[PDB]
RNA sequence: CCGGCCGGGAACUCAAAGGAGACUGCCAGUGAUAAACUGGAGGAAGGUGGGGAUGACGUCAAGUCAUCAUGGCCCUUACGACCAGGGCUACACACGUGCUACAAUGGCGCAUACAAAGAGAAGCGACCUCGCGAGAGCAAGCGGACCUCAUAAAGUGCGUCGUAGUCCGGAUUGGAGUCUGCAACUCGACUCCAUGAAGUCGGAAUCGCUAGUAAUCGUGGAUCAGAAUGCCACGGUGAAUAC
């Protein structure tokens, strides 16, 4: 059966489907490259296969919407370690130590009346 | 490489060079390398005189340089003469187009003094 | 805020639909690629306060012409004076 | 075959004319493609709080609006008498057609 | 001048809303004012009817108008009369037609507005502002109220120089959102100025 | 830091060489939050340093850096009226937190046409410690040690 | 510079200029209409253009055409 | 028709209602066997997780009689009311707040990936066609997770520019227009063609911010016929530093 992991991170949300096969990676019907493999953090989408091997062992067709270049590559990265669910929980311990398991809960903080932007405070002079 | 104006430009890419003229600003330039049929990133090296005088005629078409300055100055003088607001302002050395003068008029007012 | 200044604003809405919207529509088409017998525009000799763009937009209760809102038809002053007594459905101090 | 759009500003309520409408259907004729949630549009009105000066003060109010779908597939002349005449809920808005 | 309106900050929880109706922008305008018009006319009319709080709702092309009072039989008149002459012109104002509901006010000494109104009504009758506050406060601790406080403001009695002077007895956590707190407002238009009353009545939690 | 002492956030050991050290470097040189175009200039300048030194990458950075590192530094100190420049032996972790800060700072203040270029020439001057930044090491030791007295 | 499709002028002013043309120029000619686009059919006439306190005489001429009447009647006195 | 597009599918994304979850509670170190802190565990979230709302009694006769209310005071064929035109937009200057720059971490051309949150019938306006353009004519869908505003920009590509008051910067002004509106002279906003100031990083002095923050990049909204570098909101990329 399709052995799944969701994952998401800041405004993005990627869904990662697993199925032992090759070393090929689909996303939004794209090559790892044709989406952003050749931009900042191609290596990080693959990352969730470091202490846990692949090189051509298991397949992964995915999608993901919302956010941006690195939010989407963060969402997916989460989903992969989430899908490594199915392949026991033995592997999902050095995935903790990896950090990849956690949901990066850091959100864009609101623009709050009185300020210029969240923290940014209107420069003032006394006189 | 002289052309149209007293100006004697050239020695880098063409469209850019042409702008030198007082009357061509990127658009009038693109439009002439196209209305004379010439490469537009080409220097004057390889650029025959034969080509240069074809362009010289194209620019001849519009009021560039000296004529432009005079015509453009006539236009401003006409203003003043009529004794209208846009002119009364030209003679008083202040912004024509309404810009505030309570502050920051500087450009059309000459560096501040007293 | 000054009856008179209110009154003004009422006659303005009155005429605003008597002539304009109605009889003034004769300028939309009366000024489109339909060429000319220039009597076409000339006719803008009507009450002046007949135009809608002449209407200010005043706090329905107090007349204040500033700090108004189309939702509540009130000045931000009254909007709140009511908001804090329910008064405005669904409306409450929000955060996020 | 017939869906009823539903909206009100109070939530602990709209889903009470929802689960009333839905109920007053399955019991009768029946069918109803469940009650769908659907994007709750939230207006936000933020205004100055002082009668004069102090642009940094201000109150920030909102108006949440909630939607519910319905969708009933089998229009039983009975369930028609079950929508009608078995209804009310003053602060809710119902749209029969689309 | 830095307290959040106690009623308002509750709403979401523990406090209601004196209009429930729904409308969508286009009419939200003309609706809001209509409401003002009714609460206006009805408060001048039922002035001496000890009315504590008037609720409005328009259910499809209709306006209901509920009226919380502590003298129902005054609002209602001879076997239904006054309600009519009201309902009549209340539906006249809103245009759309109008029923009308007279909810009885149980133990009015607990209703903020009806407290304030009294203190007001008295200051204009010309009574010792200190006394009235203190009377008010008791009749409430008397009938349960797990706390209350009233304050007045300015030219209290006469003083060219204006004062406030409150009076808290019991508990009044204007910070606990759970806390049932009935807060309202009444001004007294005196011969020497305008005195403003705020009563808080603490009723419990959850 | 009145009471709330802290640790130190850690960053992601560099998308090419696997070093945290460089990851701070790139950040340092980074601007207006452009990581996309940050390392771009750092790698290209580490590429000109790469073969223009031969020595390689890892080790050529290490030495050029090895120079601009300061051992001691003075620290303001407003006591009995006067400001009292007090010397203090500075920690390893920062010892090069500057070194990088100065190296990056030294290169923007430079004639070369591009940033890859500018940065490159700074590292290189430093390699043979004779650049702007290495001078900032010199004038820092020269500042303390004059306060040699205070200790 | 605006207007595009049908240049503008107040009726009372325009018919105050035919009350001259076919009739011969009277004294200066008073309008407050500082908006009105000047027409050839005004050249040689003198229009008194309001500016706040009074009307400034302005001899219309073979080139004040496109312009407005307000253009020749300063409103803010600065010495 | 290779378009979730049609059957269907109820998984997943999400949508919005209702739930559980984090308690210093668990091991340990510290500390008086206390409070607490520190580190570790597990865990999406560890030590009030992140943010907001909430602002005690009180201080400044602090601000508001012009939001409204209101004691007193004064005008009343004028201190009221109506109309046109002007003025609040003036301009030797000074100070505060900001926007745009001085440029190759950039400018430019072409190709091209990825948001969020709002808005809407006297409205959002597609499509087509016309115009270099701003816009225009014609016309669909859309009271709207459906339709429209609406092609996010930073980014990545190639290429060009090569450190120059420049292919940086765009003021200023001439010329010609567009849209709104009775009406764009005073004073509207945009456009096309020319024009191309100051400005090469800013004395004394001074301000912001401790994390998805600063910095930078676009996006919408209230007001609003028209009029945002302001204000209020949105996400993109994403630091440095605290002895
Ligand atoms: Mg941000
Ligand atoms: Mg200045
Ligand atoms: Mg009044
Ligand atoms: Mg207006
Ligand atoms: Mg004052
Ligand atoms: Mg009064
Ligand atoms: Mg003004
Ligand atoms: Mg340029
Ligand atoms: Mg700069
Ligand atoms: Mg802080």
């Amino acid at each position: 059966n399709q052995y799944y992991g969701t994952g998401r991170r800041k405004s993005s949300a990627a869904r990662v489907f697993i199925k032992p096969g090759n070393g090929k990676i689909v996303i939004n019907q794209r090559s790892l490259e044709q989406y952003f493999g050749r931009e900042t953090a191609r290596m990080v989408v693959r990352q969730p296969l470091e202490l846990v091997d692949m090189v051509e062992k298991l397949d992964l067709y995915i999608t993901v919407k919302g956010g941006g270049i690195s939010g989407q590559a963060g969402a997916i990265r989460h989903g992969i370690t989430r899908a490594l669910m199915e392949y026991d929980e033995s592997l999902r311990s050095e995935l903790r130590k990896a950090g990849f398991v956690t949901r990066d809960a850091r959100q864009v903080e609101r623009k709050k009346v009185g300020l210029r932007k969240a923290r940014r405070r209107p420069q003032f002079s006394k006189r | 490489a002289r052309i149209a104006g007293i100006n004697i430009p050239d020695h880098k890419h063409a469209v850019i060079a042409l702008t030198s003229i007082y009357g061509v600003g990127k658009t009038r330039s693109k439009a002439i390398l196209a209305a004379a049929g010439i490469a537009e990133d080409v220097k004057i090296s390889e650029l025959s005189e034969g080509q240069i005088d074809t362009l010289r005629d194209e620019v001849a078409k519009f009021v560039v340089e000296g004529d432009l300055r005079r015509e453009i100055s006539m236009s401003i003088k006409r203003l003043m003469d009529l004794g209208c607001y846009r002119g009364l302002r030209h003679r008083r050395g202040l912004p024509v187009r309404g810009q505030r003068t309570k502050t920051n008029a500087r450009t059309r007012k000459g560096p501040r003094k007293p | 805020a000054k009856q008179s200044m209110k009154a003004r604003e009422v006659k303005r809405v009155a005429l605003a639909d008597k002539y304009f919207a109605k009889r003034a529509e004769l300028k939309a088409i009366i000024s489109d690629v339909n060429a000319r017998w220039n009597a076409v525009l000339k006719l803008q000799t009507l009450p002046r306060d007949s135009s809608p763009s002449r209407q200010r937009n005043r706090c329905r209760q107090t007349g204040r012409p500033h700090g108004f809102l189309r939702k509540f038809g009130l000045s931000r002053i009254k909007v709140r004076e009511a908001a804090m007594r329910g008064e405005i459905p669904g409306l409450k101090k929000a955060s996020w | 075959r017939i869906r009823i759009r539903l909206k009100a500003f109070d939530h602990r309520l709209i889903d009470q004319a929802t689960a009333e409408i839905v109920e007053t259907a399955k019991r009768t004729g029946a069918q109803v493609r469940g009650p769908i949630p659907l994007p709750t549009r939230k207006e936000r009105f933020t205004v100055l709080i002082s009668p004069h000066v102090n642009k940094d003060a201000r109150d920030q109010y909102e108006i949440r609006t909630h939607l519910r779908l319905v969708d009933i597939v089998e229009p039983t002349e009975k369930t028609v008498d079950a929508l009608m005449r078995l209804d009310l809920a003053a602060g809710v808005d119902v749209q029969i057609s689309l | 001048g830095q307290k959040v309106h106690p009623n308002g900050i509750r709403l979401g929880i523990v406090k209601p809303w004196n209009s429930t109706w729904f409308a969508n922008t286009k009419e939200f305008a003309d609706n809001l004012d209509s409401d003002f018009k009714v609460r206006q006319y009805l408060t001048k009319e039922l002035a001496k009817a000890s009315v504590s709080r008037i609720v409005i709702e328009r259910p499809a092309k209709s306006i209901r108008v509920t009226i919380h009072t502590a003298r129902p039989g005054i609002v209602i008149g001879k076997k239904g009369e006054d309600v009519e002459k009201l309902r009549k012109v209340v539906a006249d104002i809103a245009g759309v037609p109008a029923q009308i509901n007279i909810a009885e006010v149980r133990k009015p000494e607990l209703d903020a507005k009806l407290v304030a109104d009294s203190i007001t009504s008295q200051l204009e009758r010309r009574v010792m502002f200190r006394r009235a506050m203190k009377r008010a406060v008791q009749n409430a601790m008397r009938l349960g109220a797990k706390g209350i406080k009233v304050e007045v403001s300015g030219r209290l009695g006469g003083a060219e120089i204006a004062r406030t002077e409150w009076y808290r007895e019991g508990r009044v956590p204007l910070h606990t959102l759970r806390a049932d707190i009935d807060y309202n407002t009444s001004e007294a238009h005196t011969t020497y100025g305008v005195i403003g009353v705020k009563v808080w009545i603490f009723k419990g939690e959850i | 830091p009145r009471r709330r002492v802290i640790g130190q956030r850690k960053i992601l050991p560099d998308p090419k060489f696997g070093s945290e050290l460089l990851a701070k470097f790139v950040n340092i040189l980074m601007v207006d939050g452009k990581k996309s175009t940050a390392e771009s200039i750092v790698y290209s300048a580490l590429e000109t340093l790469a073969q223009r030194s031969g020595k390689s990458e890892l080790e050529a950075f290490e030495v050029a850096l090895e120079n601009v590192r300061p051992t001691v530094e003075v620290k303001s100190r407003r006591v009995g009226g006067s400001t009292y420049q007090v010397p203090v032996e500075v920690r390893p972790v920062r010892r090069n937190a500057l070194a990088m800060r100065w190296i990056v700072e030294a290169a923007r203040k430079r004639g070369d046409k591009s940033m890859a270029l500018r940065l490159a020439n700074e590292l290189s001057d430093a390699a043979e410690n004779k650049g702007t930044a290495v001078k900032k090491r010199e004038d820092v030791h020269r500042m303390a040690e004059a306060n040699k007295a205070f200790a | 510079r605006s207007l595009k499709k049908g240049p503008f002028i107040d009726l009372h002013l325009l018919k105050k200029v035919e009350k001259a043309v076919e009739s011969g120029d009277k004294k200066p000619l008073r309008t407050w209409s500082r908006r009105s686009t000047i027409f050839p059919n005004m050249i040689g006439l003198t229009i008194a253009v309001h500016n706040g306190r009074q009307h400034v005489p302005v001899f219309v001429t073979d080139e004040m055409v496109g312009h407005k009447l307000g253009e020749f009647a300063p409103t803010r006195t600065y010495r």
